[PDB]
RNA sequence: GGAGAGUUUGAUCCUGGCUCAGGACGAACGCUGGCGGCGUGCCUAAUACAUGCAAGUCGAGCGGACAGAUGGGAGCUUGCUCCCUGAUGUUAGCGGCGGACGGGUGAGUAACACGUGGGUAACCUGCCUGUAAGACUGGGAUAACUCCGGGAAACCGGGGCUAAUACCGGAUGGUUGUUUGAACCGCAUGGUUCAAACAUAAAAGGUGGCUUCGGCUACCACUUACAGAUGGACCCGCGGCGCAUUAGCUAGUUGGUGAGGUAACGGCUCACCAAGGCGACGAUGCGUAGCCGACCUGAGAGGGUGAUCGGCCACACUGGGACUGAGACACGGCCCAGACUCCUACGGGAGGCAGCAGUAGGGAAUCUUCCGCAAUGGACGAAAGUCUGACGGAGCAACGCCGCGUGAGUGAUGAAGGUUUUCGGAUCGUAAAGCUCUGUUGUUAGGGAAGAACAAGUGCCGUUCGAAUAGGGCGGUACCUUGACGGUACCUAACCAGAAAGCCACGGCUAACUACGUGCCAGCAGCCGCGGUAAUACGUAGGUGGCAAGCGUUGUCCGGAAUUAUUGGGCGUAAAGGGCUCGCAGGCGGUUUCUUAAGUCUGAUGUGAAAGCCCCCGGCUCAACCGGGGAGGGUCAUUGGAAACUGGG
RNA sequence: CCGAAGGUGGGACAGAUGAUUGGGGUGAAGUCGUAACAAGGUAGCCGUAUCGGAAGGUGCGGCUGG
């Protein structure tokens, strides 16, 4: 991070975008089932693209309004 | 607005009327002709605030800060909850019957005009005070949905005296609950939000 | 010194002025010594109040009011009771 | 118009070994925000002794006054009771 | 004014933690996005700043200037060019006043910094009032201006000249000091008033008008004293923090005498002595922090916060210093040292956005290099005026709150189409289309406020000055003026449902369900936990529900949580009785009575500013908001009653 | 004389980092035993000493929570 720690983040919808060496924007979630991970990665943030083929659960997993 | 659809889901005639629940008295959709579940305490609690709120129109940020203001007035608290949205001004043209319902006396309150007092009121959430004479401008002095609606004869309530022709409504004392509404149960709503 | 000075207070757009007794060095809306009552422009009549014996009281321990609140002072007559105690 | 007056105490004699001074336990006591009971509390001031006649165990009123010195803001008024 | 629910088990009851349902942000992120009002908008780097402004003003203090031409003449080409001192305007410099306010920031600071209450017989206070005495008589310089000389510049030095409301002598003075008498009064030092003498301590003129030219007067300014007012100082009671895995800390520290110093008391500073001072009621040390009115939550007690607004504080690139001034040890002043940026002709110079805009950086993250002094303040001026990034506004951002919207009445062919189906239909559902109709908003086009009161200039009238109807002050009228916002809010007419809805959830808590795909994979999750081919928990569609230009997630507060229990919990076995004693400090104290009044209760007085919460009315089209009026809040100070209880004798 | 900064010096506190190390936790059906729970096949536990790959054993005293 931009304060110094390492920490282990998670991504959460299907198919993710990133690499290492990459922009990430983490806010606190706690993931209950893989043990030392308690964040996550902001999905729609400064590089971690929005996620493909998502309709329901727009604002999380940060994906446009499609069209219609 | 579908409007229809909101009195057979809570299950009262919103507008009171033979309409909207015969022929259909379920709530909606593919889930509702069947044999429904009855609802707990938080959903009997949520269908009557919202009976209430769907009555008259209400979003939750006035609906709210009307049951804080009724709070702030004396004696019983669901009361005088109903008693400030029978001050509330759509409900005052419904209840004079310048409008079949309180859409048609939303839109004459917020564009085709109304007036109070004088000067005018483009606004619905006007809380009406006792004493007031209301009536329309000689602009729209008599135009065809207030000539229907004068065509067409309800009863005025004893909270109020409205006219035809010089169509001014002018108040009474104090509109008392047992005047207001037989089917809307105040003190869950009190409860509602008591949580 | 002492100046007995109008004193916003209001809405954006809606001004009104608390006629206040404070110090010239001291900030507008800020400390002030003693207020007399209001002052009303934006209404479309008058309607100044003026506490005109509190006021009186100031003027003669020495208090120059500003331009306007002096005839404020005039229009409810304050001066001329100042005046008349100075011809006294 | 009599003038305003000066604070004053009664207290009890911890030393008399600076030069014409003592230091003088106020002993007033008073309870809480919280629990409401009420508590001790022992104050020692500095005070000045000019015949230094004073002796540890005194019970002793001082009147309060401009800072005579350092820590020093009281005198003596009244010795009420010597002691034993 | 007080709601609970899931989860230890095969089942249960307790204990017990965890998790959830709520309200809040100076919030950010994601999806989405219509307006209006009002508020708010670098929380992080007290990081560094390009540029532009943010403090000047007075020609009624002064000298010199620049123009200018009322008349006066000048030389000729009809194109022009001066020289006398009219008004008239312009202001490098002296000088006075201001720059110490206003605006920013929260780094320091854990103690008089702040809040609250006092005390000053221990104090200072320009400008402002009000009253009383005055304002005499001279002197010598200097900026400007020139003439040199030195400098890359910054600028500096030398000789000349000149004025003041500059500065300095001098007279007169009820200050101040000394000395001697009194008189009265305290709270120890002491206080107030009267008299005398000695020693000194002032001051300035400018404008207008009247005129016998001596002067006389008003206004402003000057000096001294005494009050008021205002601002400032110092001192004390109480109060608001974490650690004892910080227990010993001080030596100008703790007192004295004397001196210096200060506006003043004081180890504030110094000499000389004494061995003191703070301390488990937490000294010292370390960590953290501006404090408060208030703000959020809560039934309240509390807990958390210290943004905006308002008071006090501290800071101004870092450390130190003084100067001047009434007041600074001075944000946009100075001198020095350090770091950094810049210029240099290498000798030396300049700078300080934590003022309003803006830039770069740090960051999840917070704005315009705008218009105006019209209004309210300020500074100066006799005033007109000038200055004012305070302030009024304007712009950006749904950042918050609030209010109006995206239609409305009628409508069964329950149209098409979606989804589901035991294929009878059910549903999206009167919701579309049909008919009728409004225009808030959208747009076009007209009309157009309050915010303005004034200042100043005239004319009056009363009045004080005056040698006087001059003339000026003071008061009342009676006119003529003044808008950045802005042709903005606002009003009126025309037109079309036309431009205007999304977000989240649907197992339970928790309102809201089905279908298709997947197959312990993809994934969801706050918890219980879902999913291994019949998934209402995953992804999609339909639907429903919640809200609504918002919605959801996150981060922190508070509640829930009686889960720090004072209100309001416990310790036989669930966590928890010291292994037990002797005892210091502390806490608690049987009975009767007298007395006291510290606690307790009660009264009066002051005060706890303004805004805020609350009550009552008023104005914005309602609301938010504004405004008025009141209440509330102290273990607070002084003062007066009670004596049951606690305490004292 | 005072005096900021700077200089020298010896200590005090605090954060990193350090070959190596010691205990701890969590993890794919790993290895060795089976110490405890029943009279758990030697009743268990508490304190203490000692020994032992390891749970543990043994002594002494105490406890029933036999």
């Amino acid at each position: 991070l931009t304060n110094g720690i390492e920490v282990t983040a998670y991504i959460p919808g299907i198919g993710h975008n990133l690499q290492e060496h990459s922009v990430v924007l983490i806010r606190g979630g706690r993931v209950k089932d893989l043990p030392g991970v308690r964040y996550h990665i902001v999905r729609g943030a400064l590089d971690t693209a929005g996620v493909e083929n998502r309709a329901q659960g727009r604002s999380k997993y940060g994906t446009k309004k499609p069209k219609a | 607005g579908p409007s229809w659809k909101l009195s057979r889901r809570l299950g009262i005639s919103l507008s009171g009327t033979g309409k909207e629940l015969e022929k259909r008295p379920y709530a909606p959709g593919p889930h509702g002709p069947g044999q429904r579940k009855k609802l707990s305490e938080y959903g009997l609690q949520l269908q009557e605030k919202q009976k209430l709120r769907h009555m008259y129109g209400v979003n939750e940020r006035q609906f709210r800060t009307l049951f804080d203001k009724a709070g702030k007035l004396a004696g019983k608290h669901g009361e005088n909850f109903m008693i400030l949205l029978d001050s509330r001004l759509d409900n005052v043209v419904y209840k004079l019957g310048l409008a079949r319902t309180r859409r048609q006396a939303r839109q004459l309150v917020n564009h085709g005009h109304i007036l109070v007092d004088g000067s005018r009121v483009d606004i619905p959430s006007y809380l009406v005070k006792p004493g007031q004479t209301i009536g329309v401008r000689e602009k729209s002095r008599n135009l065809s949905i207030i000539k229907e609606s004068v065509e067409v004869n309800n009863f005025v309530p004893e909270y109020l005296t409205f006219d035809a022709e010089k169509l001014e409504g002018t108040f009474t004392r104090l509109p008392e609950r047992s005047e207001l509404a037989p089917e809307i149960n105040e003190a869950l709503i009190v409860e509602f939000y008591s949580r | 010194a002492v100046k007995i000075r109008l004193k916003r207070m209001g809405a954006k757009k809606s001004p009104f002025y608390r006629i206040v007794v404070a110090d010239s060095r001291s900030p507008r809306d800020g400390r002030f010594i003693e207020t007399v009552g209001t002052y009303n422009p934006v209404a479309k009549p008058a309607e100044v109040k003026i506490d005109e014996e509190l006021a009186l009281k100031w003027l003669q321990t020495g208090a120059k009011p500003s331009d306007t609140v002096r005839n404020l002072f005039s229009s409810q007559g304050i001066m001329e009771k100042f005046h008349n105690a100075k011809q006294g | 118009s009599e003038r305003n007056q000066r604070k004053v105490y009664q207290g009890r004699v911890v030393s008399d070994k600076m030069d014409k001074t003592i230091t003088v336990v106020v002993e007033t006591y008073k309870k809480h925000t919280l629990y409401g009971k009420r508590v001790k509390y022992s104050k020692k001031f500095k005070a000045h002794d000019e015949n230094n006649q004073a002796k540890i165990g005194d019970i002793v009123k001082i009147m309060e006054t401009r800072p005579l010195s350092a820590t020093k803001r009281f005198r003596l008024v009244e010795v009420v009771e010597e002691a034993v």
